[PDB]
This record gives structure tokens, C-alpha cells and sequence, in this order.
């Protein structure tokens, strides 16, 4: 994982050296950012199934194609619906994660390791999640350091499709 | 290795489930007490010397089979492997201590370690009493209140001792 | 014979012997020198677990409502749940063994191993 | 001229490859010298070398060497020269070399130079010849000589436990350190002065390790409980 | 590793035996079927990739417990995995297809392959499932018409989903 | 040095990696954290000339054989006691780089890196320097959280020396 | 490596003098634009993809005689390593960003660079226009007031474009 | 390793004990048959070639299962590890000789010997033969009185051939 | 060890060859130097009982208040005086297996490897013992050859001390 803790635990266990007073204000800076960020995955969870349903009705706005044309890699039919609903549930879920451990963490265990090998042997373009992304990161309906706190997370998972 | 939110993480990855609000609240009030957390760790780091040579001195004060000659402490380098062995484990305590869990310290310090002791030859059970010796020390030193404010911090000693204990039972 | 009732076997305590170095967990300095850990969620420092984090509710809110994709109970168990509570390692209080459980006998409705062992 | 025979490959981690663009917290931090390290870095990549090649436990005066230490920090020996330093060291060769026999001993080697565990038994059979008809200048030159080697580390970074643990998991594989100890369970028993090889656990009449019941005062203990604040 | 000819060049030397005549016509039609050997692997080469991922889209479509939460397949990073997993074994086999036997198949992909899916986690049978569904999407790719001569390749095709059943059986 | 700054910037480059949220709170750590050693710092330099000379004189008080026993080692004649001053300055000295900086670097840096070849070689015990850091962390009249700062890099630095 | 505190904590040693009242105002000053520091690199951090992109897209519609055949970004391999050459060079300097002076990007990115792209026969020049194309595309983008309080945070604006500028004249 | 003066110098030490007169009177008739013990591994060093291709020729004049085809030294390679695996056992026990006991033999050669041999099929006890013909090969070569004072030094030959008798029955 | 025997044998078998006429001169000197070393070892070991408490008060004349400072570190009580009397046979003993093994190879093995790290954790001075050993070679009544069979291994162990 890349917490905080994980990452200040490392780097004193690399040395072979106690938790110096170094360590310390590393671990107490992820403390006191916590309580903005903790709020932040509070409004997302709730918020979460109309921002789901929100931006995949943006990416088939954006790209109509991907209703129309036959194939697997679509959804033109039931079933593609459903796992491109499923995915987006997916990014949103892994958003949430790495706003409570603090630090991307989760989604380069679980999202970002190996993602363009399924997107190039599954056919389908990162365009697509991105277009998706930016519908998430414009109607959270979050303000102040919360609205930072997720914007800095999406925009992780933007980079890493580009 | 995970700590103690990565690992609530985890189990709500492998069932594919978000967070619900009341582990949302699990997890507050463990920011709740950061600076409890901290204090601990900081006075046993600052006390670690003291507590690994006298938890040491009162080993052999008690089995003074161990430094007679023939004995598994009786060199210059056996005895420095003692007590760099005492501080490696007081070392991943405290790993675990900031970390919530018990992950960093039963993964790269207590696998294999019995089989390692069983190997060369070293009594397990003697360092078993050697970390409950730096158990009592390090817990009698993190219930001093120089330099720290006025309130209560038992339930994380409890949490401390938890860890000690692990280690004690995971050497015989 | 009632609520409160004493039974000799339900006696788990040093009353009819007196070994007078057995008590209950009272100050903060007996963690260190007298107690252990508690075997059990009932017997926890209260609201923490048995090892001693804060207690967490356990159950999340399901992601992704549908009956062949998204969690069910035909889904496997994840390998790192066992994992996540250190309950692979041989130390820990929930390490299950399989050499003794009731699963690793064999079964008798097998026919092979009956005739193999008439 | 008796060419080293073949032995078969198996299954590891490292022979596979990863995936992990953006690793997590389990990369065990390249010590390179074309970082260009200050002299606080070269000191912490001596400590890195000492903690790889000797154990944890060796890092004791008597055994560190300071002089291939000054020609390190000179540029003059690079780091693959310095582990070729410490193998050949002369702490090195009477706590590790004389305390086993040349199968254990170049497990040892595999283990702490290569950083991955051996394939089979056939490889310890195998490379435990070139120790014997060479010295050990000669298996320490055609160890870092390897494609294996050269391909992983080069000849400027510290070698490391290459792909221990799985990326999802918790528990991943032993290190090698604690799985690979100075001597093993044959040579200890009569010739490494170690009797008894085992330890009953220390009885006692004042008991120290009970388990606390359920209602005992201890678990509620606590302490200026309501701050009371104002009126 | 050996190829066929090297096989029974082994076999001869290990008793010191010259080759016999009767030999030379076994080496000899190897020999005449050597385009017909070499057109298999070259149409199995130019269709791994839609080999390898029609057969993993047609896995989970029958077994979808794998790539739903707490699958062995649910990640980015597993099912990734299982994908470059696959692409070795079908790698394997077109060695062992130009080898002639199967021992670079057994030697340096199946040795120990048993034994990491038992302490991984993951289900052989699955595997298992997956090496017979690129099997004969590989046979009857390989008696496509187009491309070549048109005559009979037949124990060839039945020696290539020997060494998938030789691939199958071995990591359950 | 062991700067957190220079901390997280080891492990993003070590990743070969930019510089993502998990370091960015690690330095936000030590940002809110100095305003408290900084004071520690300050109230530490001016009370400098009465601190060195009073762990100095401890040192006599408590091995009173230091100024008798004659031999270079031993504080006897004036030279050796210009010298002791002088070793106890550069502690102090020392413990309030390491309070700016924020972490065990400078000292690392510059007194604990070949410091028992010193006193092998220089045959001078590491029992009066230990002796000498405890009355200044008796004595340095600090409180609070700064007090807590300025006790840690001494305690590291008894550490060491035991 | 050093930060801006460790530089004059190695001034104030090398010459052996207590720290003046006078630096820990000049070091406080530092402390109070703390989250102004943290500011630009998060927004730096955050658009470091398009940075690249568009000012490596903007650098062959200008200077069209590299991606065009025998120039020196005229393959797949060297247009990718041109990007990640980019790429480089924009974490360092945020890495000099956040540590307040320019050490770690002197010391571990520009020490030989000239000597490198002279060896390979890359253009230098080319790569200083380049950099000065990341230059402005990142502090436009740090002067974008979109999820910050209002305030002024132009003096750290400059001294991000010195890095930049630094960058730029060492690898002519 | 050890030589005969520091094994009971390992005994006293394990025991704390003083060394006696008597065993002072034990070291000191080692030292005096120095001379004698260096002009027998002198006289095995100088005809160490003879020795192992004598014994091994007349190991497969007896033995000729080996060398024929199917064999296990039926190879010029397997022929030339036979030969160097003598020339290993010859050189150890010639290093015991002079260390007055055998644990460079114990340690460092024959520790893991048997096991290697039934790991790679070699019949251990025709290894054991060809030992034996090396020891009788040595103590009649032992036993010349060409270039050495008239003497008698019958019992460090007994000394001699223990050692190839320890190193014959530690590898069947 | 670092006998002659195994010094010889080490060299002969990192070449791979056998024991020529180099490694024989190198083993015939150890033994014609033996007749020499093995009289100092007998005359210490008579000598042993009377030169322990000879070393232990010269120490405790030397240093005085190793006596009086209260503490587990000082021969201050009973226990201690029984240490450090165990401590001063535990050198002579190594002294005297270097003078039959010839070189310094017990106590390399036994004495001066980790000796720095047991004499900073238990907070005790090298210089007591190099008190101690002068004693030694100053009191040891042996002359000729035999006197500088002893002064060395004497030597060699107040030279790893200091
Ligand atoms: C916005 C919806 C668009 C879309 C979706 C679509 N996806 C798939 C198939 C897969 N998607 C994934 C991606 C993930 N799986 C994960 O577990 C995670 C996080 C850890 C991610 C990001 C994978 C692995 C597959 C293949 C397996 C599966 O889920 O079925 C498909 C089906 C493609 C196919 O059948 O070959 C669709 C249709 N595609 C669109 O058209 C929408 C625009
Ligand atoms: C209180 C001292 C007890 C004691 C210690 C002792 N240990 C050893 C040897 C080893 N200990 C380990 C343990 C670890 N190594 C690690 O890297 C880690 C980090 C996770 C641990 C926990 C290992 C691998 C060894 C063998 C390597 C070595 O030789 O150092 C020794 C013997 C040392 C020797 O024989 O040379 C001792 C004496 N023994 C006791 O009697 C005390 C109870
Ligand atoms: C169809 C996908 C199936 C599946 C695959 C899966 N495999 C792994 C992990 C490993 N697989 C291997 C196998 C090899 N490694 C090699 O180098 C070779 C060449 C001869 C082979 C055959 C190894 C060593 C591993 C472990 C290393 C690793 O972690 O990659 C995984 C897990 C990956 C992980 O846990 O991170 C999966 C998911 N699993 C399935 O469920 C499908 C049936
Ligand atoms: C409290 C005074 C006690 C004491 C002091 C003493 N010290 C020395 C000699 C040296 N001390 C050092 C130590 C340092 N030098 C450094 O630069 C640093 C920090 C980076 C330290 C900790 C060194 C190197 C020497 C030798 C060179 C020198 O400074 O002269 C001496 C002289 C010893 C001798 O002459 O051999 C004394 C007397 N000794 C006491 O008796 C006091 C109790
Ligand atoms: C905008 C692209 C410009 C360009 C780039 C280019 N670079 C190379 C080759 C190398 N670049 C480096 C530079 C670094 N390596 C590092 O590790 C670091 C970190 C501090 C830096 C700054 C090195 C060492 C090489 C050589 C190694 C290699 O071959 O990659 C190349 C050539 C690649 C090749 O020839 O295969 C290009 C094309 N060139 C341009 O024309 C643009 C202006
Ligand atoms: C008289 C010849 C007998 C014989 C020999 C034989 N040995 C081998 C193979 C090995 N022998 C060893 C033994 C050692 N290796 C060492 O380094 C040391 C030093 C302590 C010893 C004693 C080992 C490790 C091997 C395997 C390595 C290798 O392959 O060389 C072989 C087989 C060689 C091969 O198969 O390629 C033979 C034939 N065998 C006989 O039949 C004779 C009785
Ligand atoms: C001259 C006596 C001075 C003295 C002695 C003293 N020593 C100790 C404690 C230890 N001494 C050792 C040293 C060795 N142990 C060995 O096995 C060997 C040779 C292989 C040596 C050189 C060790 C390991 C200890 C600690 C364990 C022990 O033996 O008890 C003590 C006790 C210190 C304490 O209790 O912390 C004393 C008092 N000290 C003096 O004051 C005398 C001048
Ligand atoms: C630089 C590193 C660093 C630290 C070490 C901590 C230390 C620290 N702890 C506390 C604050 C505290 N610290 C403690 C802990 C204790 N008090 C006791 O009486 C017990 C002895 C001990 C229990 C283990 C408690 C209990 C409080 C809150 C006061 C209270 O409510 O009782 C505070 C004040 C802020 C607050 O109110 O929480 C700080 C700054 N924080 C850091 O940033
Ligand atoms: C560049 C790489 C390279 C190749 C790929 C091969 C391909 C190749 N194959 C054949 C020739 C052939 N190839 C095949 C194989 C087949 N025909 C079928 O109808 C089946 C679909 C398939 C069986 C697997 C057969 C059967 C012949 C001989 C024609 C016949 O007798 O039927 C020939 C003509 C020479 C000959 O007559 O043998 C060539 C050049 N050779 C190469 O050098
Ligand atoms: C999680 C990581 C993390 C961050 C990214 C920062 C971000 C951050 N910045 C500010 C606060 C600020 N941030 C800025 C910076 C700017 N404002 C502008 O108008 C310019 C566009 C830009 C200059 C570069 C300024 C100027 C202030 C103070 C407000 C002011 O006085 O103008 C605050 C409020 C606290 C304060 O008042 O200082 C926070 C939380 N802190 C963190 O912990
Ligand atoms: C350069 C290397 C080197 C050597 C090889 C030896 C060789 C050597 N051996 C002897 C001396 C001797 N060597 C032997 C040994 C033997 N005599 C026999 O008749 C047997 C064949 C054989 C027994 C194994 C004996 C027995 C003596 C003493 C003469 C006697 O008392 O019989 C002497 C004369 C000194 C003395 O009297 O001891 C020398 C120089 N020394 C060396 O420095």
C-alpha cells in the first residue's frame, strides 16, 4: 500500500532504525488532513448511485458510437450496460478507498497494475473512463479542502489513463 | 504490510462492498486518539536503549545458565546477537504500535523465527521471557505522564502489551 | 432451580483452591506483568477487538446490485480476508487446522473405500 | 573443461514479471550509486551491503572493513566490486564458510547475491563444485558474472530479495535471512558448540500470563472521563 | 532441453549403441513432414492474441465467480495475470510443437506449476478449463485451409492437442 | 540527511515516481510541527553559555577522578577542560540543528558517524556525555510540546551513546 | 540531498556558529507559506500528463525536422524516450519545488546531461525549447485560483520558473 | 575448521578450565614428530597424481560396468568428474594429515557426500573401492625410506590410513 | 582459527592445489616455536590464581572509584567483584589457549569480536582491562623467549582494546 504509515513504517524499517521523531509529523500530517478527507468519502458513498448512473449516460453522450455498434466490446446490448456500470462503480469505489487510507494506495493495487493490458486485449478505450471521471469530478457537489481532497484522487486515476 | 485502515480496506474489497457510515466512525476514532498513539511510540523510542540493556541485566541475573561458559550467550558474539535480537523485536512492536496492526510485525519478523531458533540451537522459551521483560518495562514507561498532557490512554496500552504478548507466544 | 445458580462445573474459579496469585485484570500496570490478552470478543477491553483496535461494524454498503455480476453467495472467498486478520499465521488465536477436522475423514458413502475396508 | 551440468528450471516469482507500473510500499529501495549519493547516502549504502551479504548480525566492528569502505566512497571499486569484497571478506569466511559444507554454503550465495531462492536441489548439486576446484574467488567471479546478475543489478546497485511478496497479499515469502540462518540443524548438534536443541517453556508459580475474563475492572478502565467544559 | 532427434541421439548414446537403419527412415519422416510441422505453429503464432483472449472471454462467461468481488480474477492486476498466465502455456506448447516432444513444455513451464497454484490460492481446475478451451480453438484454427497446399496434416494435429492434454492434467 | 522533505523525495524517486498526495502530507507534517521546535530552537540558543557550563560542572561533580587523574584523556589541566567545553557545545549544538531541520539528520551527519572510534581510539568514556545530556534535558526550563521536541533529539542522542 | 532548512544547518555547521534569531524568522517566513508551497506542486502533480503532452506536441508543429525520417525522435522508441525524457525533467523540478532549493535536481537529474545528449547526438537546444514549453504551461496552470483560497503566492510563481530556467541552460 | 591444537583448546574452553601440565606434556610429543608428520604428506603431495590415475585404472579393470556403455563413467565428462572427485578426497585427507584430525575432512567434504551421490545415481559403494585403493596406493608410498632419516613413524601411518577409512565409509 | 595449520591449509585450498613446500616451511615453523610457547602456557597456568587477584587490585588501586560509585556497572558490591574477577580469568584463559594453538585465534573468536557493543550496552571501560593486562605482563616472571611468547598475546589484546 502507499498510506502514510506504510510509507513512514518503510523507510525506518530500510534504514534498520527505530520511528524517529521524522516519521512522526509524516504519520501526524496524514492525522490532521483525515477529517477533510474522511468527509469527503462520507458525501461520495451517499452520492454514489447517481453519479454512477451520471456518468455513464455522459459517456454514451460523448461517444454514441458505443450504443450502436455491434460487438462485444460495446454496450449496444444488456449485458455491456451492465459492466460498464459495473466499471464505473469499480472507479468509483477505489476513489473512495484511497480517500480514507489517504495516499493512492488502493487503486494501484487493485485498479491502475495491468490496466492497459485488459484495455488493449478487451478492445476498449481509456478514453471512455476518463470521459466518465471528469462527469465524477465535475457534479460531486463538494466544496473547500473535501472538493481538493477528492479532485486530487480522480485526477490520480485521469493521469494514469493518459 | 497493512495498517489499520488498509486492512478494513481489504476486507471491504474482497466483498466488493463500500464502506458503510459505521466504519466510517471506527476509523474517526482512531484519528481521535493520533497524538495518544504518537506520545506512545515516541517514549518507547526514546527509552530503547535502557529498556533492551536492563531488560537484558535482569535476564541473566535470573538464568545464569546462559552466560556460564557453554552456555547459548556465552561469547562476545553470541551476547551481541542477544541483544541486537531484543532490539529487532522491540523495533517491530513499535512498527506495529503506529501501524494498528499486527501485520509488519508477524511478516518480516516472527515467520519462521521459531524454526530459526530450533535450527541454531537457542532456547526459545528464555527468549520468551526476555520479551515479556521488555513488555512490563516498555508498559511501566508508557504510563508516565512527564511531558504529556492531562488524560486517559489505557485501552492503547492494553493494545500495546497485545503486541508483546504475540511476540512472546510466536518464539516457543 | 432458578437464574443465579452455582454449579461446581460451571465453577472456573480458584474459590475451592486458594492460590492467592489469580486475579482479575484491575490496574493499567497489570498488563505488563500479571495479564495476557483476552481469549474472546466477549472477554475485550471495552469497544476494541480482541486484540486490541478500535471495533469497526463489520459490514459495508453492496456496490453493483446484480445476481451474476457483483457479490453473492455463490462468490469465492478472497485469500486476503484470512490475511487481513492474521488468522494465517500459526500463532494467531483464529489459525484453523485442517488435519483434525471432521472434513478430512473419510466419507462412507463412497463405495470404494467401504469395499476397501470390509 | 568439465563444464557446469545442467540442472532444470522451476516455477518462482521473479521469473514471471510483475506488472505494477507505480509500485507500492514492498520496492526495497534501489541503492544505486548513480543517484550520486552525498556522504550520509554512501553510508547508508555501506549499511545496506553489510545488512545484504553478512546478516543483520555481523555488523559488528570486527567485521567491518573499512578500507574497501574508503575506496567505495572514492570511486575507485564500484558496488559490484565491494560485494565481491565482502564474500571474499575475512569475517565472512570463518562465520559463514567454515561453519558449513558447500551445498548450504551456496544456497547462502544464491540467496543473498542473486536474491532468489534456489530452483531445485539439482542446482545446489550443480554450482557446488565450481567452490571446490576454484575457491571461492573463482564461484564468487562466475556468480556475478551470470546474465542473471548483470540483467537485475549491474554493476552499481546493492542487491536485493527480488519479488518477495505477491502484491495483493499480506503474508508473502520468508525472508532470507530468517529462513537461511549461519549454520543449519546438521553441524550444530557436536561441532558449532549448540546442546539440547530445544526448551521446554519456563514454569512458574506466580503465573503472568492469564487471559482476562468478562467482568473483570481492567476492561473498563478509564480514566477524567467528561471535560465539563463551561457551563 | 532436446528436440526429437537429440531424444533418440540420447537413447543410442546411453548404450553406446549405433543407429540403426530403421532409425534413419523414423528421423526421414520427420524430415518429409517439416513444412506441415512448420504451418501449424506458424497459424498458431498468427492468432495468439485472439486465441488467448477469446478463450479467457469465454472462461468467465461460464465460470463467472472468478471475475466477480473475491474471485481469483477480480483485480486489474489478477486478471492480468491470468491473461499472460494463458499467453505461457499456449507459448509453450508452439515450443514443444517445433521440438517434436514435449520436453522444454514439462521442463520449464510445468515443473512446480502444481504446487504454485496450490499455494497461491488459485483453482487448478479452472487452469485446467481455460488449457482446453485454447486447445481446440487452436486445432481447428490449425485445419483451416486457407494459406497452404491442400493435403493431410492430420497426426500432427493430433500430436499438438497431445501436448495441451500433456498441459491440462499437469496442474490440476 | 533525514529531513522528512528529503525522506519523501527519497521514496518517490526510488519509485521513479512523481510526488503524489502520500508525500505531500508527510511535509505537511513537518510544516505544522516546526512552529513548535523552532521555539524549542530559539529558547535553546540563548540559554546556550549557562547550559554548557552546567552539564560540564556536572560532569566533574559526578566523576570527580576526571580532574585528578593525570593523562591526556582526563580533564586535569586547562586544555583538557577547554576541550571537554567543547564537546559538550558541539552536542548542544548539534540537538539544535536537528530541532530546525526536523528529524535526526545533522547529527547522524556529524556526531554519532564514527563516534565510538573516537572514543575507542581517544579512550575517553561515553558514561560523562551521557552524564552531560541529562542535566541538559533537566535543565533546559522548557515545557509543553516544545520541551517534548527538544527531548527527543537529546534522548536520540543518549541513545547512541548507550 | 538537501532541503532549504538542511542548507543553512550546513552553513551554520561548516563554520561551527549557533543558529541567529534573524534565520529562524528567514525559516519561519518559510513555515507560514507552507500550504502555498503545497499548492502549486499538488496543481503541478495533478496536470503533469497534459503538461508533457501538449507542450511535446506543441514541440514538433514547431520544429517538424525531428519527427520527420533521420530525425532524432523518428522512431516509436526515441519519440517515447523523448516523452519520458519530458517527463523527467518535470519531477524533478517539483521535487526541488517542495524541497526549496535546487539540490536533488542538480545533483540526480542535470549532473551530465550535456555530456549525455552530446554523446547521443540528441539536439540540446531542442530540449531547452522544450523545457521552457513545460515552463509557461505549468505556471499559467499555477496561477489558477480554482480550489484554493484567494491570496497571493507570486513570489513561490518565481521561484518555480527558476527551476525551469535552471534546467533549461544546463542541458545546453 | 580446527587442527589438533585448537580442539582440545575448544574442550578447556567449554569447561573454563586451566590447560593441565599433562596435557602440555600431550601437545609437546605432537611437536616432536613434526618433522616425521611433514615428510608423509610431502611424500603423498609429490606422487598425488600416480595415486588417483593408478587407483582409478585399477578401479575399471575390475569394475568394467562402469566404463562401458550405460555406465556411470561412460562419458569423457563423467570420466573426468570420477577422476577430480578422487583428486577432491586425496587432497582433503592429505589436509587432515597435517591438521592432526579430521575436521577439515568431516566439514567441508564428506558433510552432504552420500546424499549427493544417491541424488545423482553413482554408485557410493564403488566410490568406497576406489578410496580404498587410493589408501593402500598412499601408506606403501608412506612406508619408502628414500630421502628420510632411518626411523620409525608407524603410528602416524595408522593415523594416515584412519582418515581414508573414515572418509571409505562415510559416502556407501 | 588463525593457527599456522589452518592458515596454510586455507591458502593451499583457495588455490585448489595441493600442499606444497611453501605451506610446509609456514607449518615446520609453528612447531619449532612451540617447545617455547608451550613452557609459557604451563607457567602461566600454575601463575593463574595469584596474577587474577593481583590484576583485580591493581584495577581497583588504579581506578579508586570503581569501588565506591554505587551502581551495577562498578565493583561496588560483591557481585561485582565476583564479575570482574570472572572477567579478568576469562583474558588470561584466552592468553593462554593463543599460546598452544599459536596466534591470536581463540581470542578472536571468543573475546574481541562484538567486544565494543558489551562495552557500551553494560556502560563499562576499556580501560580497566588494559589496566588489568599490564599487571600482567609486568608480573609474569618469565624471561628469554618465553617471556616474548606471552608479551605478544598480552599485546595483541591490550592493542584491541585500545
Ligand atoms: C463505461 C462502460 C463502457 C464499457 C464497459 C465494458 N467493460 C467490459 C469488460 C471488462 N472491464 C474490465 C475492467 C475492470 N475489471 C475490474 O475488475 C476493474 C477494477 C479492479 C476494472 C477497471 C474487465 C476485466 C473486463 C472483462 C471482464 C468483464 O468484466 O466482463 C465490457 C465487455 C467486453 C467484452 O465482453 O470483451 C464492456 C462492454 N464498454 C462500453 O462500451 C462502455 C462505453
Ligand atoms: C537474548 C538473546 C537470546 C539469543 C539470541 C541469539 N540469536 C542468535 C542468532 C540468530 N538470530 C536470528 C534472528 C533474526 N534474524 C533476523 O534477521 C531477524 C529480523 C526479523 C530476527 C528476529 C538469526 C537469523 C540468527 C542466526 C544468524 C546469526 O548467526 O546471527 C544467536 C547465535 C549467534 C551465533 O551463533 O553466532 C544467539 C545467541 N540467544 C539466547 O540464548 C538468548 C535467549
Ligand atoms: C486464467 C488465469 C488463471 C489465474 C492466473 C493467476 N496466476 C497468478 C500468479 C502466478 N502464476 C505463476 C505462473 C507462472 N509463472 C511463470 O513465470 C511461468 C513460466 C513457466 C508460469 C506458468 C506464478 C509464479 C505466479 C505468482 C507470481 C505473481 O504474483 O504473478 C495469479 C495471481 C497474481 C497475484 O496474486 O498477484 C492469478 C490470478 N488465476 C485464475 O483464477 C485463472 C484460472
Ligand atoms: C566533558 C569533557 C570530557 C573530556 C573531553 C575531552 N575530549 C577530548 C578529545 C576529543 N573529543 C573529540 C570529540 C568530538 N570532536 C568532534 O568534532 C565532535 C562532533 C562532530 C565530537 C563529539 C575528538 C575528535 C577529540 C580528539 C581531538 C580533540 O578535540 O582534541 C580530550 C583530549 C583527549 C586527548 O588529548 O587524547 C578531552 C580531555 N574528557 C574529560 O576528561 C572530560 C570529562
Ligand atoms: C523531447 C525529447 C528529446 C529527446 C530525447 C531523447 N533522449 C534519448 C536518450 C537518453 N536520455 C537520457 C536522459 C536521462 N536518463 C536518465 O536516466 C535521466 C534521469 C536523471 C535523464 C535526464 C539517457 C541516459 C539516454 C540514453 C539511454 C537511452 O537510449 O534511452 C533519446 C534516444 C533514445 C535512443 O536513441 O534509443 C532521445 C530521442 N531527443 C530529442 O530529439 C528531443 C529533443
Ligand atoms: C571415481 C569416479 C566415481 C564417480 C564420480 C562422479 N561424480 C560425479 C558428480 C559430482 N560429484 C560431486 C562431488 C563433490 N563435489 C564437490 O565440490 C566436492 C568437494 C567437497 C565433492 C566431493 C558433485 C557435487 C557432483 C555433481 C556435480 C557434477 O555434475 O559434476 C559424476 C557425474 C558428473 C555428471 O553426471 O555430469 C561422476 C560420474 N562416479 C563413478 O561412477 C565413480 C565411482
Ligand atoms: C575488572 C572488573 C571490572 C568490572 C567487571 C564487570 N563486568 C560486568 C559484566 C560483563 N562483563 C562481560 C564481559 C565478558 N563476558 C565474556 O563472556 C567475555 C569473554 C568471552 C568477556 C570479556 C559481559 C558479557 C558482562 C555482562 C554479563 C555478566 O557477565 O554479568 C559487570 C556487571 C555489569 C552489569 O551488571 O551491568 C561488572 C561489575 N567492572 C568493574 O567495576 C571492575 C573494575
Ligand atoms: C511530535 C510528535 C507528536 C506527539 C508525541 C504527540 C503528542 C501530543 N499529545 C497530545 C495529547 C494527549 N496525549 C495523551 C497521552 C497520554 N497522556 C497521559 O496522561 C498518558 C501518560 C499518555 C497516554 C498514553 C492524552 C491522553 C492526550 C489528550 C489529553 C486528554 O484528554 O487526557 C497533544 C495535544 C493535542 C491534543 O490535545 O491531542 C500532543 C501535541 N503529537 C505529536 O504530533
Ligand atoms: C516460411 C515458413 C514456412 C512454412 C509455413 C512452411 C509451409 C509450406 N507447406 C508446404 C506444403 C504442405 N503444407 C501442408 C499442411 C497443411 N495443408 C493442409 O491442407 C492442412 C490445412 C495443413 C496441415 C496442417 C501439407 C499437407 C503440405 C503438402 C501438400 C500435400 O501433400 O497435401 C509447402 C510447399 C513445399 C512442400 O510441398 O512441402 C510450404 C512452402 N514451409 C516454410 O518454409
Ligand atoms: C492536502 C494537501 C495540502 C494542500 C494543497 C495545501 C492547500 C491549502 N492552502 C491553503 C491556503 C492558501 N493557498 C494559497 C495559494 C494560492 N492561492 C491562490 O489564490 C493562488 C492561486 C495560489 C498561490 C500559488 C494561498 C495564497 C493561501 C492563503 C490565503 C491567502 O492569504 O491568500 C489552505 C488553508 C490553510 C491556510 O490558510 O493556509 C490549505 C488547506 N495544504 C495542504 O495540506
Ligand atoms: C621441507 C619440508 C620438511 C620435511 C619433509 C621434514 C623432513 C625431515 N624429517 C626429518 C626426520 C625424520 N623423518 C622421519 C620420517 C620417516 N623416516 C622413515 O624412516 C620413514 C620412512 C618416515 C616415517 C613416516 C623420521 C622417523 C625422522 C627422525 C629420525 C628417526 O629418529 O628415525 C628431518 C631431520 C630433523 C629431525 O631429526 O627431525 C627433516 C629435516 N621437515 C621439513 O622441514
Amino acid at each position: 500500500m502507499k498510506t502514510p504509515i506504510t510509507e513512514a513504517i518503510a523507510t525506518a524499517d530500510n534504514q534498520g532504525r527505530f520511528l524517529s521523531n521524522t516519521e512522526l509529523q509524516a504519520v501526524n500530517g496524514r492525522y490532521q488532513r483525515a477529517t477533510a478527507s474522511l468527509t469527503a468519502a462520507k458525501a461520495l458513498t451517499g452520492s454514489a448511485q447517481r453519479l454512477i448512473t451520471g456518468a455513464a449516460q455522459a459517456v454514451y453522450n460523448k461517444f454514441p458510437y458505443t450504443t450502436q455498434m455491434p460487438g462485444p466490446a460495446y454496450a449496444s446490448s444488456a449485458i455491456g450496460k451492465a459492466k460498464c456500470a459495473r466499471d464505473i462503480g469499480y472507479y468509483l469505489r477505489m476513489v473512495t478507498y484511497c480517500l480514507v487510507v489517504g495516499g493512492t494506495g488502493p487503486m494501484d493495487e487493485y485498479l491502475v497494475a495491468g490496466l492497459e493490458e485488459i484495455n488493449r486485449s478487451f478492445d476498449l478505450s481509456p478514453s471512455w473512463y476518463i470521459e466518465a471521471l471528469q462527469y465524477i469530478k465535475n457534479s460531486h457537489g463538494l466544496s473547500g479542502q473535501v472538493a481538493n481532497e477528492a479532485n486530487a484522487y480522480i485526477d490520480y486515476a485521469i493521469n494514469t489513463l493518459s | 504490510m497493512l495498517d489499520a485502515f488498509a486492512k478494513v480496506v481489504a476486507q471491504a474489497d474482497a466483498r466488493g462492498e463500500f464502506l458503510s457510515n459505521t466504519q466510517i466512525d471506527a476509523l474517526s476514532k482512531m484519528v481521535k486518539e493520533g497524538n495518544q498513539r504518537l506520545d506512545i511510540v515516541n517514549k518507547v523510542t526514546s527509552n530503547a536503549s535502557a529498556i533492551v540493556t536492563n531488560s537484558a541485566r535482569a535476564l541473566f541475573a535470573e538464568q545464569p545458565q546462559l552466560i556460564q561458559p557453554g552456555g547459548n550467550a556465552y561469547t562476545s558474539r553470541r551476547m551481541a546477537a542477544c541483544l541486537r535480537d531484543m532490539e529487532i523485536v522491540l523495533r517491530y512492536v513499535s512498527y506495529a504500535m503506529i501501524a494498528g496492526d499486527s501485520s509488519v510485525l508477524d511478516d518480516r519478523c516472527l515467520n519462521g523465527l521459531r524454526e530459526t531458533y530450533q535450527a541454531l540451537g537457542t532456547p526459545g522459551s528464555s527468549v520468551a521471557v526476555a520479551i515479556q521483560k521488555m513488555k512490563d518495562a516498555s508498559v511501566a514507561l508508557a504510563n508516565d505522564t512527564t511531558g504529556t498532557p492531562i488524560g486517559d490512554c489505557s485501552s492503547l496500552v492494553a493494545e500495546l502489551a497485545g503486541y508483546f504478548d504475540r511476540a512472546a507466544v510466536s518464539v516457543v | 432451580s432458578g437464574y443465579g445458580d452455582y454449579s461446581y462445573s460451571t465453577d472456573r474459579t480458584k474459590g475451592h483452591v486458594n492460590q492467592y496469585y489469580v486475579d482479575k485484570a484491575r490496574s493499567r500496570s497489570d498488563w505488563g506483568n500479571r495479564n495476557v490478552l483476552p481469549a474472546s470478543e466477549g472477554d475485550a477491553v471495552l469497544g476494541r477487538t480482541a486484540k486490541g483496535a478500535v471495533a469497526v461494524p463489520e459490514f459495508g454498503i453492496p456496490q453493483l446490485d446484480d445476481p451474476v455480476l457483483g457479490f453473492g453467495p455463490d462468490s469465492m472467498v478472497d485469500p486476503r480476508i484470512a490475511e487481513a486478520d492474521g488468522a494465517v499465521w500459526r500463532w494467531d488465536a483464529g489459525f484453523v487446522d485442517e488435519s483434525m477436522t471432521l472434513a478430512s475423514c473419510a466419507d462412507i458413502s463412497d463405495e470404494a473405500v467401504a469395499d476397501e475396508a470390509f | 573443461s568439465i563444464p557446469i551440468l545442467k540442472y532444470s528450471l522451476s516455477t518462482q516469482n521473479q521469473r514471471v514479471e510483475s506488472f505494477e507500473v507505480n509500485p507500492g510500499d514492498e520496492q526495497y529501495r534501489i541503492y544505486s550509486t548513480d543517484s550520486l549519493p552525498s556522504s550520509s547516502e554512501v553510508d547508508q549504502i555501506i549499511w545496506a551491503a553489510y545488512r545484504q551479504i553478512f546478516s543483520e548480525h555481523q555488523i559488528l566492528k570486527s567485521t567491518k572493513q573499512p578500507f574497501l569502505e574508503s575506496q567505495l566512497r572514492f570511486n575507485q571499486i564500484s558496488i559490484k566490486d565491494f560485494i565481491k569484497g565482502l564474500v571474499l571478506s575475512a569475517p565472512f569466511r570463518d562465520l559463514n564458510y567454515n561453519v558449513n559444507n558447500n551445498y548450504r554454503f551456496v544456497e547462502i550465495c544464491v540467496q543473498r547475491v542473486l536474491g532468489r531462492d534456489i530452483y531445485n536441489e539439482r542446482e545446489k548439486i550443480a554450482w557446488s563444485i565450481i567452490i571446490a576446484t576454484q575457491g571461492l574467488e573463482g564461484f564468487i567471479d562466475t556468480l556475478l558474472n551470470t546474465q542473471e546478475y548483470l540483467s537485475n543489478f549491474g554493476d552499481s546497485i546493492v542487491p536485493f530479495q527480488r519479488r518477495r511478496i505477491i502484491p495483493q497479499r499480506s503474508k508473502g515469502e520468508m525472508p532470507f535471512n530468517l529462513k537461511t540462518p549461519r549454520y543449519g540443524i546438521e553441524f550444530r548438534s557436536k561441532l558449532a558448540a549448540t546442546q539440547f536443541s530445544w526448551a521446554s517453556p519456563i514454569r512458574r508459580f506466580r503465573p503472568q500470563e492469564q487471559q482476562p475474563k468478562a467482568g473483570d475492572p481492567a476492561l473498563f478502565l478509564n480514566m477524567v472521563q467528561e471535560m465539563g467544559p463551561g457551563l
